[PDB]
RNA sequence: GACGGUGGCCAUGGAAGUCGGUAUCCGCUAAGGAGUGUGUAACAACUCACCUGCCAAAUGGACUAGCCCUGAAAAUGGAUGA
């Protein structure tokens, strides 16, 4: 009930690759970056989990 | 480029009527009346009879090959929205603060007070067409319904949006009222 | 070629800038090696550190080294005031599921003795390090751990350091 | 061998790791004999009720207890006796340290010990029995002076020790 | 090209085709939800008195073998164009298979889209619903009335067969509860003989 | 669906496919690595390789070189000459 609401939360701002040259907020499926700044590029990485 | 594009079709219900007029379909159901205008290069887009909606196009490159098939998508939404509507289920949490969400359909709008400890009555007004209503299951969610799927998207987009802290750390909050079922259709 | 091997290095416009800061870092160094404050053994800042050989003033050498003027340093300290020169042991409370990933860190950075480890109990460990570490130590576990950490004297004093004089 | 019984009366569930000499080193789980109402000394010694000295480390064995007693539990895996009675000596003062199984004949022993984990494991038992466990352990060899899974493919052993343990 | 790529084709097509005319009588029977450690147990009854030799969709590599025999693939009681299959041999006991295979069936909740068994009955009513689980209900679509004074969606009936996808929310609310519908593992759709079919009725039993 | 020997053998609070060391084979199979991560004191649970159902004709990849984009920041206002 409470971890799904957490998991919903996460699908829309957490689980999504990152970029690199960019730092833009791509989808977990990603292989580019979608700008014409970026280069598109190949260079995705996950965005990093929480830590205390 | 340029390879001669074969139809994509689709379906049409016998609850539905579908009229079309200079590339700018019209289907008309029992729940309402949807339209939308496609402007494109020799795209055909036709009736067979009352039971088939075709979308041509002679002599497409690439891109032009590529939109029919969008084009055709959104007609079969349209003609899904205007037999059996489209229903957003949208849930909110935050660890907490409870979020206080509260409808109003003479405005046709969703109004949110506290999310974040934010003093701000956070509101935004639905789009044309579609409505939402307070559903509960121990307070947790709302239940936006339309014709449109693309205005309903928007709408629930514009509150989820709307409805987050936007200042450090984004994996420690839950802050947000998100969609939760939106693959799900009105029963009639 | 005679220059360079027989001679000695003179400063230039740069070199006379490097000079005026090499004091400072000599300070810095020497000073802050082995010291606690008087009563008790317990960690404290530089800055203290440095007032207090001022008070008792101390001119530093580029002809010496570094380690060989601490001791030097210390010996005026240890006359004035109450100071420790050698290491001291500590004693940790690590829990068992969140603290091997705190061992993990303290491994490298310093000698572990006596170390009992249990899963039915708290697992215990002992260290061997200066005097002016132990504040080191106990901070890193708190916020890698995310809980308070229990720190506890195993003794107030051990020899070696700068007691064994090097 | 103990003789093989069921579990009656009340029964209380225990996994011990180890049992040729049981804790040396605090060697079985700490945590799960005090779980199950057994002190840690007490755990020790019912590790060697189920095997005394065949007992290795990462083992499968079950100690069951009616009325809080040792019933002479047999149940363990087949890859500890078959390994231990290859180089017989195993405690835990030759299990701290690397050890290369013996060369000697073993194919008596492993259709015994096939099926004292369980009865009916839902394998093909009598046909090719020897060659699972004459390769069960990889390194070394069941015994030099045969061949695995080539003079012990259609050469098997048993009948009744096979299906059932003694 | 053919007869290729990782763990062969060609290699399965052998065992599908040239022991397909070694054994007296058959039975077509269905894997679509039983798993490895319930399969097992059907492979060590079936296997001393025959066989389970299937390749899945290598029917239509028998039709060399159906020159002399004349077996029915598409003919047959379910044509198998919808369902996976997994044929049973037999030669030692033919009497005395068609009903030890249905003795290592083992119950379970059911799953998420799965093709499912002959009975799924839905947890309703006080037995098949908690009070904490009431929200789950009220979350969807569906109506939630008061029967035997507890909220429910109420059916206890059977709503899908073989071959059809059992919803999500009732997959969840199976999984949440201690309500196990029916007992499946290797079920006959028919008999089956060399070059026809011996008997096309099924037989749970 | 992703099993049995089995938590293989090493080592140890605990490392049981999944901190890590070395071998890495057989049963039952259409097929299932002594195992790809998430996880757990370690497990369990989840996930992948692997195999197959449904659907139905193409599909996947590693390169090559055309134009195009990124790489591509400077001071009066602005230069394919407009």
């Amino acid at each position: 009930i409470e971890p799904s609401l957490v998991i919903l939360a996460r699908k829309y701002k957490c689980d999504k690759m990152i970029c690199r040259k960019c730092y833009a907020r791509l989808h977990p499926r990603a292989v580019n970056c979608r700008k014409k700044k970026c280069g598109h590029s190949n260079n995705l990485r996950p965005k990093k989990k929480l830590l205390k | 480029m340029k390879v001669i594009n074969s139809s994509r079709k689709v379906q049409i219900p016998e609850n539905v009527t579908v009229d079309v007029k200079g590339r700018s379909v019209k289907v008309t159901g029992p729940r309402g009346t949807l339209s939308k205008s496609f402007d494109h290069a020799s795209v055909d887009i036709n009736l067979v009879g009352k039971k088939e909606l075709t979308v041509d196009l002679w002599f497409g490159n690439r891109k032009q090959i590529a939109c029919i098939k969008t084009i055709t998508s959104i007609i079969e939404n349209m003609i899904t929205g205007v037999t059996k509507g489209y229903e957003y289920k949208m849930r909110f949490v935050y660890a907490h603060f409870p979020i206080n969400v509260a409808v109003t359909d003479g405005g046709r709008v969703v109004e949110i007070r506290n999310f974040f400890g934010e003093k701000i009555v956070r509101r935004i007004e639905l789009l044309d067409g579609i409505t939402c209503y307070r559903n509960e299951k121990a307070k947790d969610e709302i239940v936006l319904t339309g014709n449109s799927l693309e205005l309903l998207s928007q709408s629930c987009a514009t509150i989820q949006l709307r409805s987050a802290i936007k200042y450090k750390d984004v994996r420690k909050f839950l802050d947000g009222i998100y969609v939760s079922e939106r693959n799900v259709l009105e029963s009639n | 070629k005679q220059i360079l091997t027989k001679g000695e290095v003179q400063v230039s416009d740069k070199e006379r800038h490097t000079q005026l800061e090499q004091m400072f870092r000599d300070i810095a160094t020497i000073v802050a090696d082995k010291c606690v404050n008087p009563e008790t053994k317990r960690p404290y800042t530089v800055i203290l550190i440095e007032r207090a050989m001022k008070d008792i003033h101390y001119s530093v050498k580029t002809n010496k080294s570094t380690k060989q003027q601490a001791l030097e340093v210390i010996k005026q300290l240890k006359e004035k005031m109450k100071i420790e020169r050698a290491h001291m042991r500590l004693r940790f409370i690590l829990p068992v599921n969140e603290g091997k990933k705190l061992k993990e860190k303290l491994k490298p950075l310093i000698k572990v003795i006596e170390s009992e480890d249990y899963g039915q109990q708290l697992e215990i460990v002992c260290l061997i390090d200066p005097g002016c570490f132990r504040e080191i130590d106990e901070l890193i576990k708190k916020e890698t751990k995310g809980k308070g950490s229990l720190e506890v004297l195993n003794l107030k004093d051990v020899e070696e350091g700068d007691e064994k004089f090097e | 061998m103990p003789p093989k019984v069921d579990p009656s009366e009340k029964v209380e569930v225990f996994l011990r790791v180890c049992g040729g000499e049981a804790g040396a080193m605090s060697t079985l789980a700490p945590k799960l004999g005090p779980l199950g109402v057994s002190p840690k000394k007490v755990g020790d010694d019912i590790a060697k009720a189920t095997q005394p000295w065949k007992g290795m480390k990462v083992s499968v064995k079950l100690t069951i207890q009616n009325r809080i007693a040792v019933p002479e539990v047999l149940p363990s895996a087949s890859a500890l006796v078959i390994k231990a009675l290859k180089e017989p000596p195993r405690d835990r003062k030759k299990e701290k340290n690397i050890k290369h199984n013996g060369n000697i004949p073993l194919e008596e022993i492993c259709k015994i010990a096939k099926t004292m984990r369980f009865k009916s494991l839902a394998v093909d038992f009598k046909g090719s029995v020897l060659e699972i466990l004459g390769t069960a352990h990889s390194v070394g060899c069941k015994v030099n002076g045969k061949s695995p899974r080539d003079i012990q493919a259609g050469i098997q052993s048993g009948e009744i020790e096979v299906v059932e343990p003694k | 090209m053919s007869g290729a790529g990782s763990k062969r084709k060609n290699v399965f097509i052998e065992k599908a085709t040239k022991l397909f005319t070694t054994y007296d009588k058959m039975i077509v029977a269905e894997a679509d939800f039983v798993g490895s450690s319930q399969l097992q147990k059907i492979r060590k009854s079936i296997r001393g008195i025959g066989a389970v030799l299937m390749g899945k969709k290598t029917m239509i590599r028998k039709v060399i073998r159906d020159l002399a025999d004349s077996k029915p693939e598409l003919d047959a009681l379910n044509t198998y164009l919808k369902q996976n299959t997994c044929i049973i041999f037999c030669k030692d006991n033919i009497a005395e298979v068609k009903r030890v295979i249905n003795t290592q069936r083992v119950g379970a909740p059911a799953k998420a889209g799965v093709f499912a068994p002959n009975d799924v009955i839905i947890p309703a009513g006080p037995t098949g619903m908690e009070p904490t689980q009431t929200s789950f209900l009220q979350d969807l679509k569906i109506a939630t009335k008061i029967n035997r004074g507890q909220i429910d969606i109420v059916n206890e009936v059977h709503i899908i067969k073989t071959g059809q996808k059992v919803g999500a929310s009732e997959a969840t609310l199976l999984q949440k509860l201690n309500i196990k519908p029916f007992t499946y593992g290797l079920e006959p759709k028919i008999i089956y003989d060399a070059g026809a079919c011996y008997s096309p009725s099924i037989s749970e039993e």
